[PDB]
């Protein structure tokens, strides 16, 4: 199974993973393929934020679903 | 009335391309004819065709735009508009149809070879039609498969352009193209009053009088926008009225109204009708609101030499030669005509900043600081502060009646530091997202282990902001409670919201350095029912928000805005916004988007987090109490990922005392006043001590000792001393303590023997008794001083206080008589 | 098994006195017609012809016989086995009739003496005595017979006792009494004293017992003292030779340390028998230390003082030569009065000897609980509205029935009365009005209820001042049995089915009646009162047993002090409470209890030490009840000394007279727990401190900060427009700062900012610079704010801290620092 | 019917009366014969005081019964 996480810059990252993968692991893959640390990673699907520790199967994220990644940092 | 799709003359590419083509191929080329073929120069740039060139054409297009707009509004206001043969009114123009109309309007004048009026009209329109068809053919590929349905459509609009049979009212195309051209004539007339009345009479049936005022007002603003001269208007002008249909005159008044050609010289003591006389006629007033009114020519704030030095500026030639520039000018003017009526309908405000704090906000701030200072006051059901219980309703009342941003301005960095201790106190407090599927999260533990990052107070502020921004289990509940739309919230959730909203506002205010943006985008996922309510309210407001020339409809705009205001949807909490509409539209898939325009800097947005590429570019708005988000436009923007319809409400922030809410003071001051109430524990112990029963048992024990020693004793002066100096003071003392008589008590003190009178005898029992005689002496001295000196002085003090004699009240305690 | 006495006394019986008058007028008072010691003697100028064997001696022998029979009766009652005569009778079995006959004989036992002569002539002297007796009987045959002597056989019996033909000194009670009564008089003239005392003691002891015999000889010394006869000492270590009285001989101690005994048995020796060298008579002390003597004589080791205590030999001697010796030897009624007083005293001295002594005769001072009781009574009386059918409600305290009964039982209500005043007596009328319709029930269950206050108003009360109220109250006590039966029963805690208001009225009226009596009685305190009681036969018989036990275990002594047993039996059998706890009615005329009311029980209450403090009740005209009232003091006991059968009442029940002596002692004081009255009184006096309550409620008032903030808004829009010279500048520069400061000060709660912002308010003269309308209103509002800050800066900054300092200085008992706290207050 | 009221002074007064005679009337008769005002008269029978208003027959006082008279006055 492969999914596509699009970002605000327009880049579309593709990650082929299995539903047992956790979003923490998805954040790790997004790091390896692009270099974006998971502490800057905000993952959205169908207007719902994904919380770390739960897996894709908990969020009904399925075949070729597209999640969205935005960088979310503290100020200063 | 259908919802618009956001089609604008100033954004649609096809119309701009057609205008480029027209300029490019006709309007920018010189007249091959005679009349006024001589070019004109503006600030060094040449305009070849000045009266019937690009700026004129673009203005005709803009006219059709606002004519359709104002017709739509008039239909929404319930006005009966003139119908075409098929029953359709001008409101019924679709965006596709309007695009076709405007595209045609681009070429309506291309076929002109000069300025000649009357002769050679037909030929110039033939040439215009040919130019149009040429354009269509050259790009036939693009648009016949798109914009025109087929060649029958193209022949339709070409047939309007040609104007073979002067059928100027067969369709919307004919009215818009021909009357849009007619409107632009309001520049070179003699004199303005007769012509303006005529064109007004021409347009009025189709869209209505209110709409027609809007059109010509907006037209003057387009003139200013395109550096065309703007005439005055004097209903008391004495120049003779000219009948526009036939360039004739009326004479006095001779009716059959009797038409007169100009050249018909007539009778002695007979004269042409004056323009003011024309404007005072009943039939004219019934259809033209210009009676009695005057309009100033030129620009307010510019004298004729500055205004004139503006009309010859290069921007006139940029308008006549730069499609993108003239379209930008008209776009900014068109936008401004959507705002000026709104600010015109309400009282103005000179200050742009939040008001000063009021008493209840000040008290609220104090109560927040005290809660933050001592979280032990937090029990699962209530807050217990200084003997006062504040329940959920108190904190909801704070959230609903206080400007929590102002409260935050009244907090300090010590309260920020106390955030951490508060989170320690709530280490294990369950926080529930509004997503009932998501798990509960431990408040303080999540704070300590994942949000908080050490550092100084500023870093605590950025941590709190990061909390509000990142953790939906927090900000969903917090936002929902602040807007009084929460379901099944715990008291500690309401409390945490009530303390965290002002603290977050202080965090934002203190930490935000960006210059305030003037266009923010807010995403909402609303029910179809609620969104439709908002659509109806907005479209109502827009329909009753119009420009004017003579008839000021501000009162109705006021009325409808206050009836249909939905500013509270963005009020009461730290509402999240972004400068990138793709954050609410694309990332979160919201079906509702607020394009919030703050051109006057009234919203005070604070930056949230970082604004790196790929960030949410988030700013936070805490709506001020006197700022309204007034809709100027509602657009259908397509469908979301879930296939729901998405609309964009464009809202303009307007500040006014009229939007201030009426609240009743005291909701917060009261509890604070209760908290300053003393317990006065020391006084409670004073009265409990003044209620102690005397220890007569000790007095009897001492009487027994004196008895058994004075009945049996070989000493003479110890027995006489005991039976004569000690036993009397014991009997009297016992009686004084039993009867409480302070007179006997005061003087028995002098009756006690001295330590020297006891010291004459070194017996064991003499000392053992002297200790007890001294203990009783202390007893009666204590009692006779309270009842004899203190308590009466306290009565005098209190009585002197309920009488408001403070100086005598202090005399009561200072002036204590001795015994 | 011992019969009750009938009150026969040597000192009240007429017949015996007549016989003694006859003996004196006929023989005793006449001079000795013989030789030996016939020479008369003079005492204080009066002639006594017979001095050793005259009237006083005879009367003393009669007194001896009386007390011997008495002590025999007591000893038999104590369970002692007494020597029997041939008919099985002991001296205890002597009837009063028999004792009268014996005493009449005793009168003539010495009449036949012609001089003091001794062994020679003894028959004659008794023969003539016999004749003297017989002659008397014959001369008074009309009266003596048979009323006294029954028959001439009886007369010859007692005459035969007088004759003493065959020295059978132990044939009958009459023989033992006449002969041993005569012998019991010989102690005085018979050196050495110890040998004689032991002898006579040994002669009496078998008949009545050792305890009884000690009583006899002690009482005898008291009779000697009463009759101005010398009383010798007694030294068990006397070295003078012992005299063997039977035969006036000696015992001898030989060459060794051994007393010469026989084959043991002490060898008799004549005095004139001169015997061997280094052979010596046995001394008195050696005789008194012999085992055989100690087993029968308690005088071993003991010493007795001669003469009278409190008099030295010249005073004792000048007393023995006083003229009263001649009145005792010449005046039958006088010598009998002396003996009666001595005999009576020997019934009191043992009782007073068994208990702690008391020096004071007056009721003790009031205690805590009595003083409190007095106050509570005065308050109930001052405000009768506090009286509810179930309780009294005074100053937030509920007093139930048990409280007032405890008052009745634990307080000396006479002392409480002494603590009352005439205004409470006056308030009786008001109380009675409040209790107009309170039914009062006699203890006679047949008699009807009586309305208390109505009967008072309409029948008892007789107008006038407090003294008449006192006499009215006393008259109620004296006259109305529906009142005093219930009252007495409740006070003595023997009431059945009493109402609360009866207990309360008892509790109020007992001290009020005591004060009435104390204030109105002027009579001298009598020393003999009579109380009448109509008791059940069962209860009276119980009292008889208790009394007779007490009497039987109260004896005089010489050597063996049985006080502890007197203590035990008096404390077991005391019935003083029958006359305690209430205003007990008594009279000086025994015919009021005996004849008027037909009582079956009469208490002859003797108060020789003035301990009962009785008060006169009503009038004492002839034919009155001669009534006095006693409220028994807590440490005074009515100890019985005599129980007499007095005959039958009108209803034919038996009537007895208990003679009781009032004896005061701390041993009779009862143990009560303090606080029964003090507690409720102190709670009644716990102060209502309403002034401090309103002070604290005033320090709890909230400031109107809304008014201050709105006032800043007023000053702002006031100042937006300036209309007067120096109004608006002033507003901006002098007013708004004080409003910001005050609002903040108040808002903050600081008292220093408030104290100095008080100094920041403008003077009235700075405001007088502006006379605008809004300027005037402004100054009025600024005055309101200055008051609002003055209240806080003075209370929180000056007063409340000074009271905290005062309180802390009081919990440390530094009162000087406590008054320093209010006096030494710093300004702001 | 005749009764004898004995006094403390020793005098024995004889009264001719009827069993219905009330104690007030008997006191009146003792007054006429001796001069003792009835308010000073206390009459006892069988050790019990007689109530005014009640009659001789009420107290079982019959032929040749003996009552006792004592003077009972207030003090002063
Ligand atoms: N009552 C009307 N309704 C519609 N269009 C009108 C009306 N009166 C004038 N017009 C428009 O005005 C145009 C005339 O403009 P033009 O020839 O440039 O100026 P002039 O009128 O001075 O000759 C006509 O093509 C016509 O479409
Ligand atoms: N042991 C005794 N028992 C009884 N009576 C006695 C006893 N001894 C003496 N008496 C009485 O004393 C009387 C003698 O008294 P009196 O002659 O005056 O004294 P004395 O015995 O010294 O000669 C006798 O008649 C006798 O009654």
């Amino acid at each position: 199974m492969q999914i596509f996480v699009k970002t605000l810059t327009g880049k579309t990252i593709t990650l082929e993973v299995e539903p047992s993968d956790t979003i923490e692991n998805v954040k790790a893959k997004i790091q390896d393929k692009e270099g974006i640390p998971p502490d800057q990673q905000a993952l959205i699907f169908a207007g719902k934020q994904l919380e770390d520790g739960r897996t894709l199967s908990d969020y009904n994220i399925q075949k070729e679903s597209t999640l969205h990644l935005v960088l979310r940092l503290r100020g200063g | 009335v259908p919802t618009w799709n956001g089609f604008s003359l100033y954004t649609d590419e096809t119309v701009r391309n057609a205008a480029r083509y027209a300029y490019d191929n006709y309007l920018g080329k010189p007249y091959t004819g005679t009349v006024e073929a001589t070019p004109v120069n503006f600030g060094g740039q040449m305009v070849y065709r000045q009266h019937h060139g690009l700026a004129h054409t673009l203005r005709t297009m803009a006219y059709a735009e606002i004519i359709v707009e104002e017709a739509r509004k008039a239909k929404l206001r319930g006005e009966s508009l003139k119908t075409f043969a098929d029953g359709r009114t001008l409101a019924d123009v679709t965006p596709e149809e309007l695009r076709k109309i405007m595209i045609a309007q681009a070429f309506f004048v291309t076929g002109r070879d000069d300025e000649e009026s009357s002769k050679n009209y037909e030929k110039y329109h033939e040439q215009s039609r040919d130019a149009f068809l040429k354009y269509v053919e050259e790009n036939k590929s693009t648009l016949i498969p798109d914009v025109f349905k087929d060649e029958k459509d193209v022949k339709f609009y070409a047939d309007v352009i040609e104007d073979k049979d002067h059928k100027w009212a067969d369709s919307p195309a004919h009215v818009l193209v021909n009357q849009g051209h007619m409107v632009d004539l309001v520049r070179v007339k003699q004199p303005p009053e007769s012509y303006l009345e005529y064109y007004f009479s021409q347009l009025q049936p189709w869209i209505g009088s209110t709409a027609t005022e809007a059109v010509f007002a907006t037209q003057r603003q387009f003139f200013h926008a395109t550096y065309e001269a703007v005439a005055g208007f004097d209903s008391e002008n004495k120049e003779p009225h000219l009948v526009v249909d036939g360039l004739g005159r009326y004479v006095i008044p001779i009716r059959e109204l009797k038409f007169f050609s100009q050249k018909k010289k007539l009778e002695e003591n007979q004269r042409y009708m004056r323009v003011d006389e024309y404007l005072k006629l009943d039939e004219v007033q019934k259809r033209f609101p210009g009676a009695g009114k005057k309009l100033d020519g030129g620009l307010p704030g510019l004298k004729e030499y500055q205004y004139l030095q503006r009309l010859n500026s290069i921007n006139r030639a940029r308008c006549e030669n730069d499609v993108d520039f003239c379209l930008g000018q008209l776009q900014t003017a068109h936008h401004q005509t959507k705002i000026t009526p709104i600010k015109r309908a309400f009282q103005s405000s000179s200050e742009k900043a939040r008001r000063q704090p009021n008493m209840d906000e000040i008290a609220a701030a104090r109560i927040v600081q005290q809660i933050m200072a001592n979280p032990d006051c937090i029990h699962d059901d209530h807050v217990f502060l200084n003997g006062q219980k504040l329940e959920e309703k108190f904190f909801r009342d704070l959230l609903a009646k206080c400007d929590m941003a102002i409260v935050g301005s009244l907090l300090n960095d010590t309260d920020i530091r106390n955030i951490d201790t508060l989170m320690q106190h709530e280490r294990n407090t369950e926080f529930h997202s509004t997503d009932a599927k998501a798990k509960p999260v431990k408040l303080g533990e999540t704070w300590e282990k994942t949000i908080r990052s050490g550092g100084g107070v500023t870093q605590i502020k950025h941590d709190l902001i990061f909390l509000m921004q990142n953790d939906a289990w927090y900000h969903t509940r917090v936002n929902a409670i602040a807007q009084n739309r929460d379901k099944d919230s715990t008291f500690k959730e309401v409390l945490i919201t009530a303390l965290m909203t002002p603290l977050t506002n202080k965090s934002l205010m203190d930490t935000s350095r960006s210059p305030a943006p003037k266009t923010l985008f807010r995403g909402l996922d609303l029910s179809e029912e609620f969104k439709n309510k908002l659509i109806n309210q907005a479209e109502t407001i827009i329909a009753n928000t119009t420009e004017h020339l003579f008839t000021d409809l501000s009162t109705e705009a006021f009325k409808q805005i206050k009836l249909n205001d939905f500013s509270q949807v963005s009020a009461r909490t730290c509402a999240s916004t972004s400068t990138n509409i793709e954050v609410p539209r694309t990332i979160f898939g919201s079906n509702t988007i607020f394009e919030i325009l703050d051109p006057d800097g009234l919203l005070h947005p604070k930056q949230v987090g970082t604004h790196v590429s790929g960030s949410e570019s988030e700013y936070s708005i805490y709506l001020p109490e006197d700022v309204a988000l007034v809709p100027i436009k509602v657009s259908f923007d397509g469908k979301t990922g879930k296939g729901k319809d998405r609309h964009i409400f464009t809202l303009v922030a307007v500040k006014s005392p009229d939007f201030t809410p009426r609240h009743e003071s005291g909701y917060a001051v009261g509890p604070l006043l209760k908290m300053q109430t003393p317990k006065l524990e020391e006084i409670q112990r004073l009265v409990e001590q003044a209620r102690e029963e005397p220890d007569l048992e000790r007095v009897f024990n001492l009487q027994s000792r004196v008895a058994r020693q004075a009945k049996f004793s070989t000493e003479s002066g110890y027995k006489t001393f005991l039976n004569e100096k000690v036993a009397p003071v014991l009997e009297q003392s016992l009686n004084g303590l039993l009867d409480n008589n302070v007179t006997i008590l005061g003087k028995v003190l002098s009756a006690f023997p001295s330590d020297g009178q006891w010291s004459a005898f070194n017996s064991v029992e003499a000392r053992q008794m002297k200790i007890q005689m001294d203990a009783i002496k202390q007893m009666v001295e204590k009692k006779a001083v309270l009842e004899g000196q203190i308590l009466p002085a306290l009565a005098q003090c209190q009585n002197a206080l309920e009488k408001q004699n403070i100086a005598g009240a202090l005399q009561a305690l200072r002036n204590i008589p001795s015994l």
